[PDB]
């Protein structure tokens, strides 16, 4: 299937997923775990279009063909993805009963670019999602999807605190963290209490908070403490001599 | 200008470096990395970046720029002596060679 | 002072000499700028303007 | 020769953008399988609820006229042949206190006075 | 200005002169303060 | 057509090049013939106008 | 807050801008995502329960906590009284509601019943 | 996309009721308003700035 | 004005243009009142006939409140006989909602796409006929592909009209 | 002003270079009028609509005595150049005549065809000091 | 990259002083680490600025401490030593950020700014449609269409 | 100009709200933002999960 | 404010002078005209360059593969019609859709400058070496 | 609450390529569509420019109709639906009401008695749940009804 010169490798893969998927349908005896992660993006249609069918027509000059192809853009429905070979497959095998030979352990992406109702345009340089898809619009796993919905939230305190205790620490320990510098950010409770504040213990929220860090202007501890530190050693040194 | 988009380039680059067992880059990159990122000594007294000298030429003239323009590419970062880099320097903080490093545990092991 | 660190002093004199020459250049004074004088009456004494040379 | 030329007559009733003539399986995925793709296809046009289909919404149109809806793909806004706003700038009404830098006023009616 | 020699510094009202004195610096860390007091206090007991 | 929608639509056989003197080499216009006195028209007004 | 308590929708009728309810509450208990609250999460209802049952001691609530070194001070009625539904508050709404809220606000103000028996 | 827009009478329905384009037509008589005819659909703009 | 405009020459047309710069009359009704019983014993305006009368006059109705703002005239009179006019209009063709069903006006439901449950049996249309197909182009695939190195759909199944 | 052009010159101040509100200047003088666009040429300049009747200008509204020139804005018509009759446009020194008709010209305004500022400079016009001043621009030989 | 127009270099002390709006921006700082990072390699310098230029916006209200007269010129001599340190720190990060960012997208099939260099691919900086015809600092000629660094497929 | 409506959260799960947008989302993520609005639930010595508080902005609007 | 000095008087015979001047400023416009609109018809009819940009993708990949494969076969016939001028061949790319939404987004195509040059043009050089004596806006060969 | 970039940025000496700063018109701005704005090169103010190009108001105008554009844009890839114009007899109970038009009541809440307070305005409906109303010519199901998940059954998420 993949191993081809170019341009060969094209149709050969079309040929090879089709038969790869009625060899999956037909193996009733050994266990087939399928993870796709996003179903939702199958679930829909694909942000491909149908060609406009005067491509598929021929021409002579775009003078007179009574043809918008040069002039106009314009829009063709979307293709869906339930149109697609791959997924096809997929489809074929979930709704066609007589085959608990397989199960689809399978997942959701909500990794969208945000819109709240007004859109500016995005600020190239700075900007967290321009490898988000355009999507904006809802999903719910229970009507639009045959699988049966689980439910996943963010860390709780545990989750979150053996989570954050990992990226610190075990980041120090192969130097990629403050190393010799330790006493300029502050210690590990601090942190916890206050990356747990910023994210709202989000996982990907959790990970970037921890990333951010770095640049925390407001937090005085390790100043205090190397202020009372200090004091106390004069201290010391005052009821030495 | 390095752009969010460029960083997710790189995750997956990395990613995909990672998986097809590719040491080479990542030794380049720690090279580098060992190279220039060695602590700066401190300047002894009296050592200052030369200022533009005053009563030359009026405050808003295009000298003073030139002046500072020309100092800056004068000295080059080949020619930071305040940095020490070389295979003379010892660099406590970091690994010396790919022996050191992770992906070659097995010859660590007894 | 923030960030202390114990590392050692560099060499005297580690930069390199700039790309233009200071040494070449004349250091102007009194005619540099344009000033309006405050004198209300009389002959513009002959000490601070004109008088040695 | 007129319409050879789609960019040089325009009367100042026309408005861009420009609507594309129309083509005949176009509307749904279904139809243009059908038509175009697999002629064997047993389902020419995906249902098709009895009652009205207001597909330009809130805006009412026309029945009959062949017509465009918002565009989705920021190509297709980009790549059109909306025009940029050139000349001075009209308001019908807001044209007769002139400027806003002229703001005309024949009465100092408090701004918030409320016509009864 | 023009034609002139700019001002030296100090010749121009403060710059932070409209930011009130408690702000400049801010003293905060007042949460420890309590904490490092019995901690010092144990400690001579020590 | 102006450049704006329909520029690659025009064609060569909009040009009056009856009309003017070319250079051979250089493909360039030099001179233009003279419109009025050999215009003939049948039509100075639109058809549908008697004065 | 007041007015929204004893809000009725059919009461706003032949009103301007004041027939309008108190416009977050309003918009927050319109949202369903609130409709749901948390309950209180294991961590902190296992430490309550432990400082209560195994020390001895129960987690005051910080307008419960006595903060004058030299006085005693009667604890606030609401203290540890008002609950948590998202419902209620904070406030916390969809856009497109807000969107609407406004600009219908805007438009209404001169629609008022002035004479009413 | 490109659609033709669509009209169903009444009399046509299982079950009869008023259209909206009906209702639309109504209150163009009732208070006297230009409809304009040319008016693209792909155009609708809520003004972002004051709305 | 009791001003500066009160006495003289210009009194006289200052005057007027404040009177028809105030020209606007505002004609208002609550939709409670209208929903009573007519002389004829039906009711008014019923449901029916608040809906249509609703989606009639847009944005002229607010709070439960019909109200009409009659500027046409530059003067008052006019302007309360030219609302009146229209009132008695929009209630004229309002109430046919009385006449039967089929002036009721449609109510705009907002009907999601076809859910992706649905959307599955997309890939399964005409089942047999594309796989019994599906062989018959595998096979002049297979024979395609002894000629040249690369076979398009456009050699398969697709049609392109050459002319 | 410093020299007096025409009568308004005692009146006006010039007020240094000085910015007026987009598109209005108190004095119109169109110096882009005639400038040259192949692939812009029925557009610039001119009706924003081919489907305009012609201005006011290109008809005899009254009954006159007779005119000296017709206004710049009058277009160009077939007849302008056919019927061989003086065609005169308003312009600087005194009136520039349409004399050497052709059927380029037509529908376009004499407002395109007219170059408002001549690359011919009359030096007789000017002070010593001006001429001075062109010979530095490098427009008047010297 | 997006930006590829030549472009005019400030010398580093200047891009320094622009402090907490550009040079030490929370975000950009931000960014660079996150580079780093997933690099698998530490940033220490990174962590050194923003450790002085944290400090550096702190205090940046506040008057500098006050200075007794000295024939000897003590205080003025240690804290411009002080001074010249930090800003040696800094140059070291600019640097550095310089270096890695040219690296990485020598790996990213990345076309950077006009007149750039990428270590192992463009020694002469780069050059593709610039306003100007010939390459700027070679003086040489530009070839049509923009020269390409990298090999085809992606 | 902004106005802060501030309650106390016996449930120990607390949440800061900007005209009704979670805090996290309208200062942008953006820690050293967030942290001037943690500040003061530091300074008291208080937990911030105690207090729930939603902000209202009554100065000039902003995207 | 000065008392405005009086402008000189006209000249002699300057009124011949400047009628002659525009006249035959006019008689030479027309053949600046008939050459500028050969100039640009002719541009319009004849090819050019490709207006994307091969260092960004889906550009880059090799031209037997990937989006050149659409291309080739599929958009040929269209893509040469048009004699690759830039706005047809981005609207064209538009409504092929098998590409969708990226021919604005992530794709990258030449700035309009260079777009414009002739096919099989080798040096950037090309960009000044167009005719100066016609009118057409850079829209000429 | 978007963070892009609403407004043109003010006129000034002319900005060029930096660390911190690119040119005014320079493609990266408004997704590109700066192109329509820009005059290439060294101008020359007397002979040579746009004047709408560098005109404030004018400028602000244009990016102004993109910004309503690219929401107009983002707001209409959000539907996934249509309007279908439904007879009053056979549609949902909470519909059977009066409903004022947009922006002439308070927004109203679908049903508060049964618990449900959502926009009704907002509140969209399933195609197959409407198959029998929207369809009844068609006989047998077009589209096959919907399986909903029991929330009483013992499945995974119930340590079962």
């Amino acid at each position: 299937g993949h191993r081809a010169v170019a341009p060969a490798s094209i149709d050969r893969q079309s040929v090879c997923v089709k038969f790869l998927m009625d060899e999956l349908s037909e193996e009733k005896k050994l266990p087939v775990v399928i993870v796709v992660d996003g179903w939702n993006l199958f679930s829909h249609e694909t942000h491909f279009r149908y060609p406009h069918p005067d491509f598929l027509r021929g021409l002579a000059s775009f003078n007179e063909s009574s043809t918008d192809i040069d002039l106009y853009p314009q829009e063709l429905p979307r293709i869906p993805a339930s149109r697609l070979s791959f997924v096809r497959g997929l489809n074929k095998m979930i709704l066609s009963g007589d085959d608990p030979n397989k199960f689809f352990i399978t997942c959701t992406t909500r990794d969208f670019k945000p819109f709240d109702g007004i859109s500016g345009f995005p600020n190239v340089e700075t900007d967290r999602f321009a490898n988000s898809l355009d999507e904006y619009a809802p999903y719910d796993p229970e009507k639009d999807s045959h699988f049966h919905p689980i439910q996943i939230g963010n860390f709780d305190e545990y989750e979150y605190r053996s989570f954050l205790r990992f990226l610190i620490n075990s980041g120090e320990l192969a130097g990629l963290g403050w190393g010799p510098l330790w006493h300029a950010s502050s210690d590990f409770e601090r942190k916890l209490y206050k990356i747990g504040f910023l994210s709202g213990r989000n996982p990907q929220g959790v990970v970037d908070h921890y990333h951010q860090e770095l640049v925390w202007r407001y937090d005085y501890q390790r100043t205090r403490q190397k202020q009372y530190l200090l004091k106390r050693r004069m201290e010391g040194m005052s009821r030495g001599a | 200008r390095l752009t969010y988009d460029h960083l997710d380039q790189l995750q997956q680059w990395t990613m995909r470096a990672t998986l097809d067992g590719r040491t080479e880059e990542f030794n380049r990159i720690r090279d580098l990395h060992r190279e220039w990122s060695q602590h700066p000594l401190m300047p002894v007294l009296g050592d200052v970046e030369p200022k533009f000298p005053l009563n030359l030429f009026k405050q808003n003239h295009r000298a003073k720029k030139r002046f500072l323009v020309r100092w800056h590419k004068a000295n080059t970062p080949a020619n930071w002596l305040w940095m020490p880099r070389g295979p003379t320097v010892v660099t406590p903080l970091h690994r010396t060679n790919p022996t050191q490093y992770p992906e070659n545990w097995k010859q660590m092991v007894q | 002072i923030s960030y202390m660190e114990d590392v050692g002093r560099s060499v005297k004199n580690p930069t390199v000499p700039g790309l233009m020459s200071t040494k070449g250049m004349k250091k102007k004074f009194h005619n540099l700028y344009s000033s309006t004088s405050t004198k209300r009456m009389g002959f513009s004494n002959p000490t601070l303007g004109i008088k040695k040379v | 020769n007129a319409e050879r030329f789609p960019h040089e007559y325009h009367t100042p009733t026309s408005r861009f953008p420009p609507t594309p003539s129309e083509t005949p399986a176009t509307q749904d995925w279904m139809a243009y399988t059908a038509k175009y793709l697999d002629k064997q296809f047993t389902i020419s046009a995906e249902p098709a609820p009895v009652y009205n289909v207001n597909k330009l919404w809130p805006m009412q149109q026309i029945p009959g006229k062949v017509d465009q809806t918002p565009f989705e793909e920021d190509q297709t806004w980009l790549l059109h042949s909306i025009p940029v706003q050139q000349l001075e700038m009209h308001h019908h009404e807001k044209d007769l206190q002139d400027l806003p830098f002229i703001n005309h006023e024949q009465f100092p009616r408090s701004l918030e006075w409320n016509a009864p | 200005r023009r034609g002139k020699p700019r001002p030296r510094a100090g010749m121009f009202p403060d710059k932070y002169r409209r930011v009130p004195m408690l702000l400049k610096p801010q003293q905060g860390g007042q949460q420890y303060f309590n904490h490092f007091l019995i901690r010092s206090t144990n400690d001579r007991l020590t | 057509n102006r450049p704006e929608v329909a520029m690659h639509r025009n064609t060569v056989g909009l040009l009056p090049a009856h009309m003017w003197e070319t250079d051979k080499k250089t493909g360039k216009v030099k001179s233009v013939k003279d419109s009025v006195r050999d215009y003939q028209t049948k039509t100075p007004y639109p058809k549908w106008v008697q004065l | 807050m007041r007015e929204f308590a004893r809000f009725d929708p059919r009461k706003s009728r032949g009103n301007g801008q004041k027939g309008f309810p108190f416009r977050d509450a309003y918009l927050t208990k319109m949202n369903e995502a609130n409709q749901k609250t948390p309950p209180p999460t294991l961590e902190t209802i296992m430490d309550r329960a432990v400082r209560e049952h195994h020390q001895h001691a129960r987690i005051l609530s910080p307008l419960e906590v006595q903060r004058d070194v030299g006085r005693l001070e009667p604890i606030p009625s609401y203290a540890g009284k008002i609950n948590a539904d998202r419902s209620v508050f904070p406030f916390q709404w969809k856009t497109e509601d807000w969107y609407e809220y406004e600009v219908a606000k805007v438009r209404n103000r001169r629609f008022v019943f002035e004479n009413t028996e | 996309g490109v659609h033709r827009v669509g009209y169903t009478h009444p009399s046509t329905l299982p079950v009869p009721c008023a259209q909206r384009w009906d209702l639309r037509l109504a209150r163009a008589r009732i208070f006297q308003e230009y409809i304009e005819e040319k008016a693209p659909g792909a155009w609708q703009l809520e003004d972002e700035r004051s709305m | 004005d009791n001003l500066q405009y009160k006495r003289y020459d210009w009194q006289g047309w200052y005057q007027r243009m404040l009177d028809v710069h105030n020209r606007n009359v505002s004609l208002r009704c609550r939709i409670c009142d209208l929903q009573r019983l007519d002389g004829n014993g039906v009711q008014f305006v019923d449901m029916q006939t608040e809906r249509r009368l609703r989606i009639l006059a847009q944005h002229r109705v607010g709070m439960g409140v019909l109200k009409l703002d009659a500027d046409k005239y530059e003067d008052q009179a006019d302007n309360v006989t030219f609302g009146t006019t229209k009132l008695s209009e929009l209630l004229a063709d309002a109430r046919k909602a009385q006449l039967g069903e089929e002036y009721w006006p449609s109510v705009e439901l907002k009907v999601r796409k076809p859910s992706g449950q649905s959307k599955a049996h997309y890939s399964l249309i005409d089942n047999e006929r594309i796989e019994k197909r599906s062989r018959e182009l595998y096979e002049k695939y297979r024979d395609a592909k002894k000629r040249s190195l690369f076979v398009t759909p456009m050699e398969t199944w697709l049609e392109v009209k050459g002319m | 002003l410093k020299i007096a052009k025409s009568a308004f010159g005692f009146y006006l101040a010039r007020r240094g270079q000085r910015k007026y509100p987009f598109l209005r200047r108190p004095h119109i003088k169109n110096t882009h009028s005639m400038n040259p666009s192949a692939p812009y040429f029925w557009s610039f300049m001119t009706a924003k609509s081919q489907m305009a009747f012609l201005p006011e200008e290109n008809y005899i509204t009254g009954d006159w005595t007779g005119k000296f020139f017709v206004s710049k804005r009058q277009v160009y018509t077939l007849q302008h150049a056919t019927s061989g009759a003086k065609v005169r446009v308003k312009s600087f020194p005194s009136i520039f005549e349409f004399n050497s008709p052709s059927r380029w010209n037509i529908g376009k305004e004499m407002n395109t065809l007219t170059k408002p500022r001549m690359d011919l400079i009359d030096e007789q016009m000017l002070t010593k000091k001006q001429r001075l001043d062109y010979v530095r621009a490098g427009l008047l030989p010297k | 990259n997006t930006f590829l127009t030549s472009s005019v270099a400030t010398p580093p002390i200047s891009v320094i002083r622009t402090g907490p709006k550009w040079w030490a921006d929370p975000e950009r700082m931000v960014r660079q680490k996150l580079m780093y990072f997933t690099l698998g390699v530490d940033q220490l310098p990174l962590r050194r600025t923003a450790v002085i230029q944290r400090d550096l916006q702190r205090f940046h209200m506040c008057k500098p401490p006050p200075r007794v007269g000295d024939s000897t010129g003590y205080k003025r001599s240690r804290a411009a030593q002080l001074n010249t340190w930090y800003r040696r720190i800094q140059y070291q990060e600019y640097h550095m950020q310089h270096l890695f960012t040219r690296h990485v997208w020598g790996l990213l099939r990345v076309y950077p700014g006009n007149t750039t260099k990428i270590q192992g691919k463009a020694d002469d900086g780069y050059v593709g449609y610039d306003s100007v015809p010939f390459h700027r600092y070679n003086r040489a000629p530009l070839p049509f269409p923009a020269r390409e660094l990298y090999e085809r497929r992606k | 100009h902004f106005t802060a409506l501030l309650r106390e959260n016996r449930d120990h799960n607390g949440i800061i709200t900007v005209m009704g947008k979670p805090l996290s989302l309208v200062l942008d993520n953006k820690a050293w933002l967030m942290e001037m609005v943690l500040m003061p639930f530091d300074e008291a010595n208080l937990d911030y999960r105690d207090f729930d508080a939603h902000i209202v902005s009554e100065g000039h609007a902003m995207p | 404010w000065a008392k405005p000095k009086k402008r000189p008087k006209v000249g002699q015979g300057f009124h011949e002078k400047a009628q002659k001047w525009r006249e035959e400023y006019l008689l030479d416009r027309h053949r600046a005209l008939a050459d500028s609109l050969r100039a640009y018809v002719e541009f319009s009819t004849s090819k050019r360059v490709e207006p994307w940009d091969a260092r960004f993708k889906p550009f880059d990949r090799i031209e037997k593969d990937g989006v050149y494969v659409l291309m080739r076969y599929m958009m040929e016939e269209k893509l040469q019609l048009c004699n690759y001028h830039h706005r047809p061949v981005k609207r064209l790319f538009c409504n092929i859709g098998l590409m969708g939404p990226q021919i604005t987004t992530k794709a990258r195509w030449k700035p309009y400058r260079f777009a414009t040059n002739p096919a099989g043009t080798s040096k950037a050089e090309r960009m000044y070496q167009r005719d100066k004596t016609v009118y057409t806006h850079g829209h000429n060969d | 609450v978007s963070t892009g970039e609403f407004d043109h940025p003010p006129f000034q000496f002319r900005q060029r390529h930096t660390f911190n700063t690119t040119p005014l018109h320079d493609a990266n701005r408004f997704g590109g569509r700066t192109a329509y704005l820009r005059e290439i090169g060294p101008v020359n103010i007397k002979k040579q420019g746009r004047r709408f190009k560098k005109d404030p108001r004018t400028v602000q105008f244009n990016v102004d109709v993109w910004c309503a554009q690219q929401t107009l844009r983002k707001r209409w890839k959000q539907r996934d639906w249509e309007v279908i114009e439904i007879p009053f007899r056979l549609v949902p109970r909470e519909q059977q009401r009066v409903i004022p038009e947009l922006y002439t009541d308070i927004p109203q809440m679908t049903d508060p008695a049964r618990n449900d307070f959502s926009n009704i305005r907002n509140k969209v409906y399933d195609r197959e749940e409407l198959q029998g109303v929207l369809f009844p010519a068609a006989g047998a199901m077009l589209y096959p009804p919907l399986q909903r998940v029991d929330k009483q059954a013992m499945t995974l998420d119930k340590y079962l």
